[PDB]
RNA sequence: AAUAGGGUGAAGCCAGAGGAAACUCUGGUGGAGGCUCGUAGCGGUUCUGACGUGCAAAUCGAUCGUCGAAUUUGGGUAUAGG
RNA sequence: AGUGGGGAAAGGUUCCAUGUCAACAGCAGUUGGACAUGGGUUAGUCGAUCCUAAGAGAUGGGGAAGCUCCGUUUCAACGUGCUUGAUUUUUCAGGCCAACCAUCGAAAGGGAAUCCGGUUAAAAUUCCGGAACUUGGAUAUGGAUUCUUCACGGCAACGUAACUGAAUGUGGAGACGUCGGCGUGAGCCCUGGGAGGAGUUAUCUUUUCUUCUUAACAGCUUAUCACCCUGGAAUUGGUUUAUCCGGAGAUGGGGUCUUAUGGCUGGAAGAGCGCGGUAAUUUUGCCGCGUCCGGUGCGCUUACGACGGUCCUUGAAAAUCCACAGGAAGGAAUAGUUUUCAUGCCAAGUCGUACUCAUAACCGCAGCAGGUCUCCAAGGUUAACAGCCUCUAGUUGAUAGAAUAAUGUAGAUAAGGGAAGUCGGCAAAAUAGAUCCGUAACUUCGGGAUAAGGAUUGGCUCUAAGGAUCGGUAACGAUCAACUUAGAACUGGUACGGACAAGGGGAAUCUGACUGUCUAAUUAAAACAUAGCAUUG
RNA sequence: GGGUAAACGGCGGGAGUAACUAUGACUCUCUUAAGGUAGCCAAAUGCCUCGUCAUCUAAUUAGUGACGCGCAUGAAUGGAUUAACGAGAUUCCCACUGUCCCUAUCUACUAUCUAGCGAAACCACAGCCAAGGGAACGGGCUUGGCAGAAUCAGCGGGGAAAGAAGACCCUGUUGAGCUUGACUCUAGUUUGACAUUGUGAAAAGACGUUUUUUUACUUAUUCAAUGAAGCGGAGCUGGAGGUCAAACUCCACGUUCUAGCAUUAAGCC
RNA sequence: AUAACUGGCUUGUGGCAGUCAAGCGUUCAUAGCGACAUUGCUUUUUGAUUCUUCGAUGUCGGCUCUUCCUAUCAUACCGAAGCAGAAUUCGGUAAGCGUUGGAUUGUUCACCCACUAAUAGGGAACGUGAGCUGGGUUUAGACCGUCGUGAGACAGGUUAGUUU
RNA sequence: CUUGGAUUUACUGAAGACUAACUACUGCGAAAGCAUUUACCAAGGACGUUUUCAUUAAUCAAGAACGAAAGUUAGGGGAUC
């Protein structure tokens, strides 16, 4: 059954902190533990280790990225931000 | 009166960093001759925590160019470098993540972490996780680029300073909520003593220049000149102004 | 180096039911938390109890707070009188 | 979870035997941690010694009038280098290199190697008896290797008694948090048969208690995980208590490896233990027989394993040992190796070692109800390592006698009333376990909540349900086995969480969000901290 | 002279005015840097004060809800709330009871008596009252009451009982902790001159020397890196610039799908 | 040599009692009252003073307990009346005998509820802390308001604070 | 605001918005709305059809998607109004 309404993994906080802290918590938190998909073997087995470092269990290769999630915006956007800088330069 | 807090940090008996488990240095290659006129390529071998950074650490190995024997360098990670990874250092390096370049070969708007200030003193500038340093313009004639700091200051340094291009692994930490003292306390222990912190205001006037008074308050202006002397710089030092910021800057 | 025995039951997972759909509901499983009752431990509320030429230059009895972490603790080491 | 058995710190002879009682043991004393005289501490394997930790600190140096301060990744011409081909001429000759490294810093971190039985008045992993191991060195014999010079086998994972390998480089071990359930082993607990001994016996108990044990080390063997070969998958399958895995090759079939741990044998019955006999004023005994075969588990403790969770926290260093890459050099034919294969030989220095470790061996002026780190841990009841009773072991120590006024201290009970007492319900009482039922306002939706508030509970005799291993609609038969749960009848002075153990609750206001912290020895709070928020450089 | 309050802080008076009265939406005037906004309140902040009204009780200086010209509430000197939590302060209620009406009874250990052992505080001398006077509250002195050894258990009237050269107050030409726009200084820091300190150029100044501004050199001096490894210049190779004399400019000059390897030079003269 | 208790002197102030008699009392100064004045007493108020105590006399109230005073609330006996009865008022001898239970407050005091014959007032070092208690006051912790630039102040409020 | 030269002139640059003129009794979309270039993604009405199914339909309590502007939360930006 639905365990909890809408506190999630933040129940086990229980009534502290303020609703809005653990609000903000449940956000980061359900990124900070899931998996993700390893762009190098293909399969979702990618799990942080710690903040920064990504973890995948089956080929083994790690990658560094964000806090709480596997890549940010920002480094996206300089990946092709250097792709497009790239080709314009050696052309 | 005593001698307040402020003044015993400088002492550094408790207050010195915690490095016992601290990973090593993060630095650049020194420059030599490679980097200078070439590249270098080195490999991935460990992206590790570093106790005290919110930013994750490469281990890069590279050969020696004059004798025969390895060398382990300690890079700052950037935000999709991996182990495996081939890295290039030098001033023909490629313009890709993770790749060692001097600021005058990167076009208008390259994002570059870890920047030297000076050339050869291995990185100043966009260290810290989720941080890094825009390219604003070129000066070839005075060998000289623009650059923008992360506080948002521009800054010229020589063209030769070289730059990691990429943004620093690890951002986004400070969007979650601490919610505990408790991991304030993980936090500082391998950082250094500076945590908690006693206000000025609920101490003795013997410890601080807020103590005292039958009612918790200041008393006098909390803005202090730069020019007072040390015991005296507790509050806001040299403010040009104080108060909530509204509007823009 | 040390920390009985219980309670509660967070994410994740399995199975079923309802609905036109969007979605919703149920039974298990799991074992989170500066969570909780409560020993050892650590502390020290009250009796303004005992004692108050004491067993003791701070103790004794009962009653109490807390008890998996900002926990307790041995040894080593550093900081020295405006 | 000891008033048991040991240790670390600290003490220093308090240890043991003999003698002794003036003082001391707040009474006593024939006794003593007292007094006197002697005796007593045995190591290649246990520690120290060595390593590095936080840190301490010499040195070319730079300060300071100077005592000295600063620097140790230290602005330095910094080896009391190393290996060979040998030479003895105690001379040579070359070739490699010098990034790092003075030194101190742990009797709980790291670390070469020992066990069992016996023995004293007092020592023992140190002595005796037997059986091993490590390191360093020497060196002989055998084996292995070589005419294809530096071994063979296996498709492979890899196997073996061996089975060249310089400089240099690289890798591994040393070497690491915490929690959760699960699995295995060991010790303990429980239990059947049998062979001895003890107990009880008015009656009975195929009975109540007790002995039946097996070290280090050597050989063979033994495993989760992991890995290899084959094969090619949707009707997706395999699979954990916990849902993860498979065309990056699952399921199926067959193999390889680690030896944690268990098994058999050697050690080793010759020992130890239990009975029985016999010599003898006896040192010390000597002999006979036995010492066997099973079962069980959400048991307790502990070690290990495979997993899973957790962090803006990711949880030492060095000495030391090994391996690999490399291909220098040296090697054959009637001949060079190598002590990483077996056997054989020699040696292992120095200091500590008695005893106490506490209601009398330490610190508190003392034999002081205080303080002072840690290991082992039986039966019953129980959720329980709580409380209560008991076995092994250890104590029976604390001046004593006679009485039992008042007032005390500690503990009880009390008719009717029920806070009228008092600043104030202070103190005390009341509640309390477990099963079932029932549970409001409010709420940050997590809680509030054991809200509130009801019912039940013994003993005895039964019944039902929940499994394992064997054997071919086996939906069955056989053999074995742990305690949980549920129901029924009967029964009693209506008792029954029968001792023990064990929340009182509700409606609000003020205040601090919370967990946390401080005035050691009159204030624990609303004070401090805190996450969150903002400002400043 | 400008900015700044999540810096320290601050955030008003006096008159009149509505067809009963009362009040005053409204008006005038003085004045400030601004005149307290949103909220909240006899609150841990309100003197007056036990404020007034309501509720709670038989009865309430308590509690709670209201009201608000609030001595002297009020917005990160944070305002108002607020689930949960609290050995925090407070009121009421149910249960409960020796807290009480109003005391009684019981037990152990004392006290008690004995054998042994055996302190200390304190002590001018001492120790029965009433009055008087008196340093204005006497054990002693005056006048009276009276007055008989030795004692034991209790007791808390008195000994202005003991404990400590009053800690409150005042004085002293005695201090100390703390503060500041006290007096007098001071580490630090900042600003100028001179010295360290040399070699040139251009342009403005004043009598071949000189003041000022800028900017040139490198060797003094300062910063940094390194196991002081590749610096500066020239040249050999190519490529682009279409050359025209003639080789004149610029560029490069061994490494980029892959977690391999590179060490102790081959070759040539 | 000097303040903050008690005590002593004083008695303005507080409390109590007289003398006179303008008026009130249906007429009637004096049953019962009593203006303007004026004489006293007491030490249960508060001042004034500074004599004793600063090598310390334990500094609120309550609880408990004894005793004393009388300026008598009740109870005994009586005199007076604007005393018909009933009730009430004034006065005498009288302290023999009693003078309560509660809500709020630390309170003395105050104020209500209720009972009662009555719910009189006082003293005893403002009786009584080696009798207790410790709510208040009055050390050090903490909060608020006003004041102060500040350290801090406040017969302003609040909470916690060893009784030999 | 301006002799510290404001305003005005030329060049370069940095920001965020917006998409003029073409633009209309014209288009598309369920509505709210939608206007620079280009490319990709899936969607749509109408038309044409001698293609196909064969009543599968209409409107709809309950129940759902979307919904200008203003407003709210957290980041980022904050030129102009
Ligand atoms: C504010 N002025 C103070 C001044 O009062 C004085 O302070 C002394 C201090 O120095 C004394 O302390 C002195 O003596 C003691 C001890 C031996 O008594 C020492 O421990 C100490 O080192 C020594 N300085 C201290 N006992 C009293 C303070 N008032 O000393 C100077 C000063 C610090 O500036
Ligand atoms: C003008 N004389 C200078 C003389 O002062 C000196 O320069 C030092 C220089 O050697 C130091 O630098 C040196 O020392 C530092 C050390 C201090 O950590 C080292 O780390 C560094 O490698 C080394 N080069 C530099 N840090 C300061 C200069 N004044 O040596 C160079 C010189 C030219 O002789
Ligand atoms: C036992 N409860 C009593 C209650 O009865 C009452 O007592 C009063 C008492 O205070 C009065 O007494 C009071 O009032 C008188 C005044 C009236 O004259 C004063 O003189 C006196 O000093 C004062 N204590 C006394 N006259 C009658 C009792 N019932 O009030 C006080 C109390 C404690 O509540
Ligand atoms: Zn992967």
């Amino acid at each position: 059954t639905k365990r909890t309404k809408k506190v999630g993994i933040t129940g086990k906080f229980g009534v502290r902190y303020g609703s809005s802290l653990r609000r903000q918590t449940k956000k980061l938190e359900v990124q900070q533990h899931a998996k993700y998909d390893c762009s190098f073997c293909g399969k979702r087995t990618v799990q942080r280790g710690a903040t920064g470092i990504w973890n995948c269990k089956s080929c083994k290769k790690t990658v560094a990225g964000g806090a709480y999630t596997v890549s940010t915006a920002a480094a996206a956007t300089v990946r092709s931000t250097i792709r497009r800088l790239r080709e314009l330069a050696e052309a | 009166g005593r001698v307040i807090r402020n003044q015993r940090k400088g002492a550094g008996s408790i207050f010195t960093s915690h490095t016992r488990l601290r990973k090593g240095a993060a630095k650049l290659r020194t420059l030599d001759y490679a980097e200078r006129h070439g590249y270098i390529r080195g490999v991935v071998k460990q992206i590790i925590h570093d106790p005290g950074r919110g930013a994750p650490l490469a281990k890069v190995a590279f050969r020696d160019p004059y004798k025969y024997k390895l060398r382990e360098e300690t890079f700052i990670a950037n935000e999709g470098v991996y182990t495996g990874q081939f890295i290039y250092a030098g001033k023909k390096a490629s313009l890709n993540v993770g790749n060692i370049l001097p600021l005058g070969a990167c076009p208008e708007g390259t994002i570059v972490s870890n920047v030297e200030e000076k050339v050869g003193d291995r990185g100043a500038l966009g260290r810290t996780s989720g941080n890094y340093v825009i390219i604003i313009g070129h000066n070839p004639d005075e060998n000289k680029t623009r650059v923008k700091l992360p506080s948002g200051a521009k800054k010229i340094i020589s063209s030769d300073a070289r730059g990691v291009i990429g943004v620093v692994a690890g951002g986004g930490r400070i969007d979650k909520p601490l919610l505990k003292a408790g991991r304030a306390f993980h936090k500082y222990k391998v950082k250094r003593n500076s945590w908690p912190k006693t206000r000025g205001v609920a101490m003795n006037p013997v410890d601080h220049p807020h103590g005292g008074g039958n009612h918790q308050h200041i008393g006098k202006a909390s803005t202090i000149s730069r020019g007072a002397v040390s015991g005296q710089k507790a509050g806001l030092i040299a403010a040009r102004r104080t108060g909530l910021l509204r509007g823009t800057q």
